[PDB]
């Protein structure tokens, strides 16, 4: 009767990439989530994990998750600056525009936490920017 | 005179009882008030701190604290991975109550003086800089960070 689902979300907070693949070849549900709605891949996106991401990105995970707080991993991968991780999200059809419970995008997120080389690879895949979304402390020819 | 009312957060078993109670006692001790009168900077203010210990769990009685609570000391223990990134949780529930990005808080990264790290100070120290906030390293039983943690909120609800 153990939960493989928490032993997922587990593995992928740990980064343990055997643990990942041992449990979803036991049938592991890939978009398990946590009492907050993190997913393997919301843990993935926000510990920087990268060969985790895309291992449950490989085998079906959801990248347009919403947590409880509407964050999708896109929001996390954004927020904390994970750049490779940002790029294979997007790359796996990650929605680019999604607005958290704040009504904040990933764009709004990464301004504000000084990633500026996210805020243009947000850009150069179609992200809305506007006036509110200001700058915290910090190619740029294909989005001009 | 001026009041900070002060709010510890952090999941169970961080140390946020600890951290407290290390700020208010007066002495040495191998009962007390969270209304600690002290002088910052010249000035004589008020400390009048609360900690959410025995209530992490209660959802309403969370967000009452951060409704009232003008800065937040966001507390993870250094030997508990789910602790650190249970401050992202903390973070965003703190916007959503107050309605505002720009909330006074600091990250507290306790229990620095065990061997069983977990959480890089690197990793913490980036975090802090992502969220726009100070990260401090505090240890209760060594006596390390744990003004500085109190005094750095204070001055970051003075920069507000």
């Amino acid at each position: 009767h153990m939960d493989l689902g928490k032993k997922l979300l587990e593995a992928a907070r740990a980064g343990q990439d055997d643990e990942v693949r041992i449990l979803m070849a036991n049938g592991a549900d890939v978009n398990a989530s946590d009492r907050w709605g993190w997913t393997p891949l919301h843990l993935a996106a926000w510990w920087g994990h990268l060969e985790i991401v895309e291992v449950l990105l490989k085998r079906g995970a959801d990248v347009s998750a919403a947590d409880l707080h509407g964050q999708s991993p896109l929001h996390l991968a954004a927020m904390v600056g994970h750049l490779e991780i940002v790029e294979v999200l997007l790359k796996y059809g990650a929605d680019v525009n999604a607005k958290d419970t704040m009504g904040a995008t990933p764009l709004h997120l990464a301004a504000r936490s000084g990633h500026l080389e996210i805020v243009e690879e947000l850009l150069k895949n179609g992200a809305d920017m506007n006036a509110q979304d200001k700058f915290g402390k910090t190619d740029l020819a294909e989005i001009l | 005179m001026t009041e900070y009312k002060l709010v510890v957060v952090g999941a169970v078993g961080v140390g946020k009882s600890a951290l407290t109670i290390q700020l208010i006692q007066n002495h040495f001790v191998d009962e007390d008030s969270y209304r600690k009168q002290v002088v910052i900077d010249g000035e004589t203010c008020l400390l009048d701190i609360l900690d959410t210990a025995g209530q992490e769990e209660y959802s309403a009685m969370r967000d009452q604290y951060m409704r009232t609570g003008e800065g937040f000391l966001c507390v993870f223990a250094i030997n508990n991975t789910k602790s650190f990134e249970d401050i992202h949780h903390y973070r965003e529930q703190i916007k959503r109550v107050k309605d505002s990005e720009d909330v006074p808080m600091v990250l507290v990264g306790n229990k620095c003086d065990l061997p069983s790290r977990t959480v890089d100070t690197k990793q913490a120290q980036d975090l802090a800089r992502s969220y726009g906030i100070p990260f401090i390293e505090t240890s209760a039983k060594t006596r390390q960070g744990v003004d500085d943690a109190f005094y750095t909120l204070v001055r970051e609800i003075r920069k507000h």
